[PDB]
């Protein structure tokens, strides 16, 4: 989608690795503000968005 | 300290900072004091092919 | 209200300790008023902050 007209799906009833996403070299930036990047896994969270 | 990175991943070489470079190879504390000196290395370091 | 001296001493001290605990639920500035959380939420260098 485009950056005026972002696309917003939610995430619900999900067991997420987000080793997928840390580990891949394929995403040319990482950068988290509330949280840290590695200990993602170890959290539970609703009214997950993106 | 001295070793070859890519351009785009000095910034991983800083204390605090994650990164792929940055766990498996060469891990800085995050209280480091002193200093991160680079220059380029492209007209000695590579070739055409 | 006869007694009303030493019943002021005890609500004193016991106002004293409630609002000491409910100090514990202020997160100051910080994301969150639970130490727990804040310790698996982030990597030192921020959690020390």
């Amino acid at each position: 989608a485009s950056v005026y007209a972002w696309n917003r799906k939610r995430i619900s009833n999900c067991v997420a690795d987000y080793s997928v996403l840390y580990n891949s070299a394929s995403f040319s930036t990482f950068k988290c503000y509330g949280v840290s990047p590695t200990k993602l896994n170890d959290l539970c969270f609703t009214n997950v968005y993106a | 300290d001295s070793f070859v990175i890519r351009g785009d991943e000095v910034r991983q070489i800083a204390p605090g900072q994650t990164g792929t470079i940055a766990d498996y190879n060469y891990k800085l504390p995050d209280d480091f004091t002193g200093c991160v000196i680079a220059w380029n290395s492209n007209n000695l370091d590579s070739k055409v092919g | 209200s006869a007694l009303g001296k030493l019943q002021d001493v005890v609500n004193q001290n016991a106002q004293a300790l409630n609002t000491l605990v409910k100090q514990l639920s202020s997160n100051f500035g910080a994301i969150s008023s639970v130490l727990n959380d804040i310790l698996s939420r982030l990597d030192p260098p921020e959690a020390e902050v």
